[PDB]
Order: structure tokens, then sequence, then C-alpha cells
RNA sequence: AAUAGAUCCGUAACUUCGGGAAAAGGAUUGGCUCUGAGGACAUUAAUGUUAACUCAGAACUGAAACGGACAAGGGGA
RNA sequence: AACCUGGUUGAUCUUGCCAGUAGUCAUAUGCUUGUCUCAAAGAUUAAGCCAUGCAAGUGAAAGUAUAUAUAUAUAUAUGUAGAAACUGCGAACGGCUCAUUAAAACAGUUAUAGUCUACUUGACAUUUAUAAGGAUAACUACGGAAAAGCUGUAGCUAAUACUUGCAUUAUCCUUUUGGAUAAGUAUUUGUUAGAAGGAAUUAUAACAAAGAAGUAACACGUAAAGUGUGUAUCAAUCGAGUUUCUGACCUAUCAGCUUUUGAUGUUAGGGUAUUGGCCUAACAUGGCUAUGACGGGUAACGGGGAAUUAGAGUUCGAUUCCGGAGAGGGAGCCUGAGAAAUAGCUACCACAUCUAAGGAAGGCAGCAGGCGCGUAAAUUACCCAAUUCUAAAGAAGAGAGGUAGUGACAAGAAAUAACAAUGCAAGGUUUGUAUUGGAAUGGUGGGAAUUUAAAACCUUCCCAGAGUAACAAUUGGAGGGCAAGUCUGGUGCCAGCAGCCGCGGUAAUUCCAGCUCCAAUAGCGUAUAUUAAAAUUGUUGCAGUUAAAACGCUCGUAGUUGAAUUUCAAAGAAUCAUUCUUUUUAAAAUCCGAUUUUGUUACUUUGAGUAAAUUAGAGUGUUCAAAGCAAACAGUUAAAGCAUUGUGUUUGAAUACUAUAGCAUGGAAUAACAAAAUUGAACAAGCU
RNA sequence: CCGCCCGUCGCUCCUACCGAUUGAAAGAUAUGAUGAAUUGUUUGGACAAGAAAAAUUUUUUCUGGAAAAACCGUAAAUCCUAUCUUUUAAAGGAAGGAGAAGUCGUAACAAGGUUUCCGUAGGUGAACCUGCGGAAGGAUCAU
């Protein structure tokens, strides 16, 4: 036969999962959920190799069994379930949440959040659906279906979400102040909050983007997710802050000490 | 089903193994230095030559190259961090003027004999 | 069964590899007839229940100049653009000819309005006198093979005039 | 004794390039319901009088069998 | 390290090849082998045949539980479990091999506005009820044969297996509030309207007809209302099928191929999950081709990748991962979301087992192992501890996988000694050098620590354990290439050696030996293939008077190559004398003295998608290295950082590449294409 | 030059080629024929369940239906013809190459004693001879 396959190779795993070479040859694959393969991360490596909480996946598997882990304030027993893009997850007893972003080195991450912040999640939503009874739904790259959104509410406008009452609070444009971030271009984990678009006709919308430090860098409009106006990161950025600063000078900061 | 561990050799056979100049040259150079065998007077020349061959690249690209000024510290760094010459050389073409004895100077089985231990090389050994 | 061995468009042969996979199935044909009302159901991949009509008496048939569309049933099968065979042993397919009656759209023209939504539309001679015959003509749309039921509408007009040109400078 | 008429298909070695050749080797022809197509005569693009046997595919049929008698190569190395 | 040397001659310079040389992760094999790390391994030929044993199963809150066992107060209610069996999911993953495969597969790049999509996730639905009906295993009882992972009747029970079936909502009018109106989800047919995309016959809404599959007659128990299982639909998920544009080895002693047998296309229809000659009927004669079609061969799975490279290039790529194929050869089929499935079946062909002679069962190109073939390839071991998959998802499995054995396939580190003295040689009281005699180290033996699912290996501590450190290193040569012998003996054109030239008739520097030396050394030869050498395939970059080679000459098509010519130039700031930057200078539309676009392509500049491994490379002291992707920091045990008592922190796993084809993009030059007068324009007035 | 050397004919060995044998062998492509299995449809038709009558039995009716048959459809496997591909048996033939002091002759190398050579044609035991027309790579760059 050959159907679905159900194996993936150490080898064969997402750079950005960064499994080793000697560490055996099967890679977890992700379960079917709400995100990607490629562009997400089971809770697997992010309890074991990115928190480094656990040493073997058996007890990994200890740990979910007990519903001390929570995303989206929702408990989730599957233990290769795909986190997503950007979430909210959470572990009861010890009292910490974790927010997933980007490195300048474009990786996951997990960042330390509030809870206040955690109560705050943000979703780019991908395409909008109308449905019988002229009500209308939008999916999201969290693999969300949200329905009556706002009219305001475009194909790139992205949508606050409460995550408790499942539930629409603002949406943000794609003006040229429009803050977004890097998710799947060759300049992932750059923040920037655009310069100009430039469509293109019938082809992938590529998109020049401004720095902080003034560096204009373009990426296609699939690959964006806004993440703020230009008042400030509506997300909590992470150490780097999404500023690209430049391998060159990179080294000379390492060296110093 | 095959062990993910990459290996390389490190030592290049000399090719035309029977000239005597060359080889009155090495033998000089091993006696001097008090070595074992022809493997490890031709790994160190496989070493620097690499690392010559790597330099040779940056200087045949121009200056103020992003690539030039990358490799042309991160290559100087570790030439530096070794101690193949002093702190009066600092460019590539000074990196690039090495000569072999230099190379084995650093191998720690001259070094316990140039600060005492033994009064002879084969002695340190 | 379906896109290999076939000769390439310069004319050479493709000698074949790749031995036949189930995705590319290809059923055998189903002939629906004249009959009591029986058809079967096929199991197409992911679990699809495709409802093979292979006996057929009645269906839905469909006034356009009305816009409506009434249960009847069909007497007879007369013409396809088809090959003859085809008609002649009774089958039907999404653009035959058939014979439809003329009775139950009398009743809905008299209740609707009268006589022997946008009404008031002056229908055609030509057609009142086939419904006086009592025996007036259609051209069915569904495909019987797919869904299992013979679905209609009434042909009229220029192109019920090309249609009945061709049947009868005719035999 | 074995086909042997006709139509359609196909036809090797060799050759003096003319042949070999009807090479070899196949199919059809039965029976009927059919159908369709291919000349001379006249009116201000068309419609009327009047004389072929060549093809074709769908049927069904009849005791899966038919140049029905007569007449009519056996081929090949 | 962008390299050469011997061989044609009496002697010389050439062309020219032969030989020499080195690399190979490229195989075999000879000799030898004290250590450790690391680890290729039935691809080459027979995708040949297989004895044997294993390789897919699954129940921890949650389907069914009178086989049964046990505990709470008294035959009473709960339990804890549970063989068998029904039910559910998976077994279509994985592992192996490369036969076939030549616009096929593959790769990059597109579409699916031409499709399907299990588990999962998020939203959400339409036309007897204090809970309905049967149908049956296991099981009891009788056997059959030699038997199957075989089976008959009699009797019973269930379940989340199978089958029926229990409101209600929206809209219109006075206008919180009263009436009334209406009730089909996908799917299909006929008639209209019609938040986005790039283009809809889109989403969706209305009318007229059909219309399945549902909306729980199910099981467990979390807040000091929940969950599992299952159901209609939409979207992603994990994917898959079709699909655009580009790319391939040799062969013309393959030039015309395809077309009645679909060949090229239209119509119409069937069929598919969907488009499509996928198939059928009618119709038309088309379609590809020296820019190599159609054929043939490949000892051809393709790709990233490997060797070799100064750059070019040449050769290889069965084989870690991706895509394709197959499970002795074809073909067909059920099941299932997913198979034209092989440790699923059916039929034929070739083998082949049991046999009581009636009849049954087979596919190691899965893991060990055997036979056959061959130059050529491991143990019928241990374990799910490491990674990861299946399940009813913790304790069960997994010849996946790891560990271990053989293993001079390869790769990396590294023993077989140093030291004081005389005597000797050299030298102005310095170097080397047969004696004494003692320090130090391993290998080795053992015990231990540590280690591992278990054991061993590695490492660390302690005792024996080196003077001929008797604990002893070999391979190939000693004419030239090419280092090391006219040193000594045996033979004497024989024996032999010798990649090439050559040596061998008594003085053999070449044979056979001894001594010595030479090159490399736990490694060195031999054979074949391949790369550079080879500028001896030459685009870079060959040669053609005489070394090989200008067609006997001319015409001429394909091809290749092709006169010049269209917008110049000037002015200003900054380093060292220069260099560098900026501004404008006709005409047409755009803004009320000024705001600004003004052929196509090649080419060329930048970007976006550019799998990982591998490649070069960053950072990092596995004892260095092959490595690998880690680790570092104060801490005889506490200080700071911070939190309104304790809590470790800093980190790294980047970079370029992922064609030449495609998308966007700046663009003055160089190239082509069009526009340019057998007449073609622009403007203004008037006419329709 | 008492140099070099050519051919025929002798002997030995090796390789390839032609080869009758309707060659054979072996494979691989199209045709025709037979056609196992099997999807779908039609024809069935062991009953197992429902509707009727009498107070253990029967007729009729409506579905689900097992062996089995026919039809187009997919099509294994075998056979006819035609073609393509790979070895070899093959009696024998004709070569080539190599070894080898063999025989005969003087062919070329000097003006090689007949200048050499080409193409063509004929003869000859052989190298060779001859004619026709060319070349100097000639033995002549020159009344």
């Amino acid at each position: 036969g050959k159907g679905i396959k159900k194996h993936l190779k150490r080898v064969n795993a997402p750079s950005h999962w960064m499994l080793n070479k000697m560490g055996g040859q099967y890679a977890p694959k992700t379960s079917s959920g709400p995100h990607k393969l490629l562009e997400s991360i089971p809770l697997v490596i992010l309890l074991r190799n990115r928190l480094k909480y656990a040493l073997t996946f058996d007890e990994v598997k200890m740990i979910l069994i007990q519903k001390i882990v929570k995303v989206d304030n929702k408990v989730r027993t599957d233990c290769t379930f795909p986190v997503g893009l950007m979430d909210v997850i959470h572990i009861t007893k010890s009292n910490e949440y974790f927010r997933l972003l980007y490195d300048i080195k474009g990786r996951f991450v997990p960042h330390r959040i509030t809870n206040e912040e955690s109560k705050y999640k943000l979703c780019k939503v991908k395409k909008i659906l109308l449905r019988k009874g002229r009500l209308s739904i939008a999916v999201t790259h969290d693999g969300r279906s949200i329905p009556y959104i706002h009219p305001d509410v475009k194909v790139n406008d992205t949508v606050r979400l409460d995550l408790e009452t499942g539930k629409v609070l603002e949406h943000l444009k794609f003006q040229v102040g429009s803050l977004v971030m890097v998710t799947a271009g060759h300049s992932v984990g750059r923040v920037g909050v655009i310069s100009s678009i430039d469509k293109n006709m019938g082809t992938y919308d590529i998109i020049h983007v401004k720095d902080s430090r003034n560096k204009v860098f373009a990426t296609r409009l699939s690959n964006v997710f806004v993440i703020g106006d230009n008042t400030k990161p509506y997300i909590s950025l992470p150490r780097e802050k999404g500023i690209k600063l430049d391998i060159i000078e990179e080294r000379r900061n390492r060296l110093k000490a | 089903p095959k062990s993910y561990r990459n290996y390389s050799k490190t030592a290049r056979n000399p090719k035309r193994p029977f000239e005597k100049e060359r080889l009155d040259q090495e033998l000089k150079l091993i006696g001097e230095y008090g070595l074992k065998n022809k493997r490890e007077i031709w790994r160190v020349q496989y070493l620097l030559a690499k690392i010559r061959s790597a330099a040779r690249y940056l200087l045949t690209l121009d200056e103020k190259s992003s690539k030039r000024i990358f490799q042309g510290e991160a290559l100087l760094r570790r030439m530096v961090r070794q101690g193949l010459l002093g702190e009066n050389e600092e460019k590539l073409d000074y990196v690039l003027g090495l000569t072999l004895p230099k190379l084995l100077e650093r191998r720690l089985q001259t070094k316990v004999f140039k600060l005492g231990l033994a009064k002879s090389v084969h002695h340190a050994r | 069964r379906d896109g290999r061995h076939k000769l390439r468009l310069t004319g050479g042969k493709k000698k074949i590899h790749k031995k036949k996979r189930k995705y590319e199935l290809g059923r055998p044909p189903s002939n629906t007839k004249l009959g009591s009302r029986q058809v079967h159901v096929v199991r197409g991949r992911g679990r699809n229940y495709k409802y093979r009509a292979i006996k057929l008496d009645s269906g839905s048939f469909s006034w356009p100049t009305f816009g409506i569309s009434k249960n009847t049933r069909i007497i007879d099968v007369v013409y396809n653009a088809s090959n003859n065979e085809l008609v002649r042993t009774k089958t039907l397919v999404k653009n035959c000819i058939v014979v439809i009656d003329s009775h139950p759209f009398t009743t809905w023209y008299e209740n609707t309005f009268g006589t022997t939504i946008g009404k008031s539309k002056n229908i055609d001679p030509l057609l009142l006198e086939q419904f006086k015959q009592g025996r007036v003509l259609a051209c069915i749309s569904s495909r019987p093979g797919q869904c299992g039921k013979a679905d209609g509408y009434i042909i009229e007009g220029d192109e019920l005039l090309f249609y009945k040109r061709k049947m009868d400078k005719r035999n």
C-alpha cells in the first residue's frame, strides 16, 4: 500500500525542530492539528529540548496525562500536538505562561508572558467564507473558524482573539503604519512596520517592509503577520526584539564580555 | 541504517614520493622536531594549506567586501588564538606568509622541551 | 484504465510501466432502460455512494419558460445526439430526447392562470398544439448513470424546430 | 481427396528490376428489414419529366451456417 | 602544489603514443598486524532457490463481562480485576531490493477557477421516551479425517455490532409588547439576482421539482456545570491523484513515423473522487519530424550528492534522506478513508511442501541462517533501555530500532624508549657513538570503582608486571625513471626477473641467496575500473605543406556569422595632486512658475520559494584529532541579579548554495524585432 | 652495401569472418485463435423470514437471497504467422596476425643498376611487368 505516511526520519525533520544526528533516526511526526508540520512544533520537543523539562519520550508522556498543561486555556492530551505559530500555553501548578514567537536566528522559542498578556492572543485570518444566512466566518492561521467578524475586517486584516470567550475584540489593518512580522520568509524573525506594498498582476504579492534600524526588505504577502499598529507591538517580543542585528557585528558583541 | 558519523582524512600523500630535495628537507625537519613518521609531517601541511587556501579566497575579494571583512577576522581570531605570529602582524598577507616549522612549534611535544622538563626532544616526546 | 498505454502525440509508442493502480478505477458503464424504479449503489473512493440507475421510468421535468418543475413520467425515447442503437435499445442519457406527458402541465396551467409570478408570457402555438395532442417532447438533462434520476426540461422554440426538422425533405 | 469464383487485405527469398505473384497467408459472401450516395431533359441561386450497379454501416434472423447446384489453382523449401 | 620522467636515433630536434606518477567513500586479493576510537558489510552475478525461528498488534476512569477470583454491613448494593469471544482502530506504517524505466521516472517551477482526503483541531443541524425491536459469538453436548490460522446441527445472552423512533425555530404589521406567515443539509435538475478574487455559471439569496446521511434509545466522573465514543456540514491539518513551464546517456550501418486496431481534433454521451479519446458513436484529415521524429542499445531507478579538480571540465551516484517501482512472472478482485495490497485472496505459467493417494497448504527483493552463482560480502545473538509508530493509548508489542559477535571496507589518535659515565670519531674542553644501572611508562593478569534492559568494551585506584625492555614490524626494491651495492657467493641465454627501456654466453651493481641500505610503516604490495597527468577531445584549449588529417572543383538549403548611422554634454561638495558624489539639456498628456510616465525580448542588478544530510564556514579544548553540537560561569558549599524568605544565569545550533527553467525588479551599453512613402500621418473647422 | 629489405611458397599457434543445416538455440514486439479467473447486468430460486385459513397442515402474495447459466468488459496462460534481439553447434571455406637460422627470386632504398609514385586496365609463381593520363615526394629550380 501507499497510504498517508506516518513516520518522520530524524534527518528529515524540519531544521528549526533541531533534532540531532546520533539521537535516533525517527522524529516525532506531529499529529494532524491546527497548524502545518513544517512551521509548527510538537509538545514533545517543546517540553523536552526547548524547556529541557524532561529527558525521555516516556517521561514526556508521563507529564501530559496529568492535566497540568493548557493551550488557549484548553487542555490537550495529544502528545504530538502542533502548538502553532503563536499561542497561549499554560502549565497550572507552576503558574507560568509561555508564548511561542520567532528569533532573530529564525527559530521557535518559548517566551515568558504574564497572565494579563497571556489573556491576549492574536489571529491572522486566511480567508472569509460566508455561509447560508448571509453570515461570515474567518479562518485563521490557528486553524480556527471564527464566525460573525466585523464587516470592516478583510482577508489580510487580523483580529484580536479573547481565548476564554472565543470572540474577536479589535481589528488591525495592513496600512503603511501596520507593524508586522515575517513568518515563512527567508527573512524570518524580522519585525517591521512595512514601507509599501508592490501588487503584482496575479502572482504572489511581494511587499517591502521597513525595519527599526532603517533597513528595507521584501517578502511575499502570504508570510506576513500583522502583530500591531505603529504605536507598539501588541505582543511582548523576545529578547532580540525582532531586530535583525547583522551577522558581521554579532561577532564583536559576542567577543566583548 | 548508516552511522551518521562524518569522517575525513587528515593527510594527503605527497605524490612523486622520490625527490631527494624534499626528502632531505622533511628529514631535516623531522630531525629538528623529533617526530614519529611521515603521516605527521604530511598532516601539518594539509592543515596549513587548508587555512592558506581559505585565506587566499579572501585575498581575491575586494576591499570593504562584506564577505572579506567577515572571514578576515573570523580566521584572524583563530590565528591570534593559536599564536602563529605576534602583534606586529595584522594583515591577511601576513597570515598568508606562514612556514611549516612555525606550525610545528605549537605541538605539545616540544613546548615542554623548551619549557624544560626534558633535555631532549625524544625525551620530551 | 485511464490515462496511459496510449500513443504519444508525436505518434510514437509509450511502452507501459506503472502497473494499473486503483484510483484510476474505470467502472463498467450502466445502461438505464424503461422498467420499475430500481437502482443500485456503488462505493466510490473516499466512501462516496453513487446512485447507479439501471432502469428508470419517471423523474422531475421542468418547464423553463415558466421556471417551474413537476414530477411526471417518460413513456418513450426517440433520439440522442450520440449513436442510434443507444436510443433504439431505450437508453437514457444527459442530452437524450424523450416523450413527456402533457396532462400534469396542463393542470398546472389551469390552476395557475387558466385558459385552454411572471405570468402572461404568450407561450407558443406549436407547443399548445402538442399539448392538445397530449404528447409533448422533452430533453433529459440529468445524468442517470451518476445521479440515478431522469430530470429533464421541456424543449421549446428554435431548438424544438431544429430537433423536429431533422426527424420530419425528410422520411 | 483437399480451396479453387468474386471483393477487400496481405504477399518472402531471389532477380536479367521486366518478374517471382493467384507467392505464401487471411476475412467476407448465407437470409432478410434497411437506409443512403454517384446521368440526360428548364425557368429568372433555386425548384419539375426521365434512364445505373458500385459502395457502406445498424439490425435482427436461420439448425454457429451458406462462390449453397453447375463451374472452378493445392501450396512451400 | 595550475608539475612531469624513461622509451623510436651513430647522435639531434619534433609529432606521436606506450610505460612510469598520484587520488578514489572503488572493489577484490597476497603478506603482516602490539593498542584504542570509529564502523562498510550478498549491489555488481541469479529481482535465483529457500530448511528453519521471528518480523503487527492493541484494553490502567470510560463498549460488551454469570468462565472466574477477591474485599467492604448484612442471600442484599457496590466494587477491584478478568481467560474466551463480539465490537473498534491499525495492519495501506515501517523494513528491503533496484528488475523494469529514454520526455517515462525524477528535479525545479505552476494549476487543480477540473478532485478526493482517515485520525485531529475550530465552528455548528434539516423533512414506549423515567428509553423500542432482533442477531449471535464464546459456551454446553457428538464427531470427521493425517491436517489446515479447517469445520455441521440442537440450545442461549449482550453491547458504543444491526435496526426503528421521543418537538422547535425563523420572518412580516401596530412600533419592551400581541397577532400572523413560513419551515430539506449536502446532492441533482430548470428559471433570476449576485463580500472576495485574476477571471465565477463564486459565496450566497429567490422561484419550481426530487433528495440520501443526521441532529446521542451510548459509557466514565472534574468544579472547595465535566469527559470519552459516535453524527450532518464548512476550513486547516496529515497527504494523495491529475497538471503547466524547463532540463537527459549513445546510436542515421534508425528518414520519414502515427492513422481501419484512436492516430490529431470537434460534437454528443458514458465512466472517474474530477478534466481529459479514459472509453463509445458520428464528423474532419489531421499530428510529430535533420532544432533528429519514429526505432535500437544502456552491464540506465531519478534527484539533490561522490571522486577529481587552478579554472574549465571528466567519471560515478544499487546503497543514510526525497520521489518511482516491485514483492517468482502477468492479470482480476473484496475490504477499507486510504491497496489493483502479497508475512490479503482469486486464476494461469515455472518451481516446491504434507500425503493414509481422498485431498490441504507456498512465496526471506523483511531479520538471522542455508543452497546455487561469483573475485566478492556478518551471528539461525540480546533487548524495546535509547528514537519513533499502532491500539481500547502508562506497565503491551514492534528482526522498526538500539546493544552485542565477525569484520586490516574505509577514517582518526597513538607503543615497540629516553637518561650518567668512560672508550672511539669529529671540534676548541662541545656533538654522535661498546659497556655498565638504574629511574619512568604502557601492553598484559587480577580485583575494585564507573558503565550498560544485562554483560563486555572505554576511563580511574591498588598489587605483579621490561635490559637481548626475548613484551623482537612488516611490505616492496637496491640499472635508469626512482632513494638505496661494479659488496660477497650459486647458476650461466638455462633458471629467471622485468608496468617501459632492458639484465642473464664466468666479474651478473637487474636471476637465486647472505650482509647492508633504501621508501612507507600497523601498514605495504598485486589486478581491474576511474580521475588528473591529457593543451593525447582542446568552449577556455589541439593539429591538418612534409609527422594523422583541406572534400578534385564549384553551386546551394538547413545551420553559423553578418557595413556604419539615431542624446551630445556642462556646472557644484568631499580623500590624495588626482579620484569620488550631486544637479540640468528637446517634444507629448499630469498637477496653479512648478509639482512627472513616455516600445518588446535577449542580456544584466537586486530580491521572495529557495528540504535536511553532504559541501565551505562560525562558535565550542570529545586528552588533540577523526568527533559531535555542545558547554561555560562563582559556589569545602555562599554572594549577587530578582520576589512581594527562595528562586541559577548566560547561552549556540547562524551563514552562501539549492540549476541554466519560472515570479517581481533597476537598467544608458551591446544585440536582434516592429513601426519607416507603390503613399502614411498629426492638428484645426464643419457633418453624421 | 660482404648494408637494408620485399613477396610467393614451407611449418607451428591464435583471433575474427562466411557457412548448408525448411540452421538450431535462446529470448523480446504486432496478428489471429483458444481462453482460465473475474467486475457489472440479465435469467435464476436450496430457503428464511412476513401477510391468509382451520384449533399439526396447506394455497396465494412481497422482499433478501445460495449453487448455476448468457451477455458485453478487464484479462492471465498456451498455440499460428510476421518482426526484432543474443550465443553457438556447424562439416567446411577463405583470411589476417604472430613465431620461426626454411626455399626461390631482385622488387624498393644510390641514376638500386629499368628514376620512383598515383589512378585505371591487362598479364604474370612471387615480389613484379606493360600501356594510357598524371606528380616530383627527381636524378633538372638554369640560353
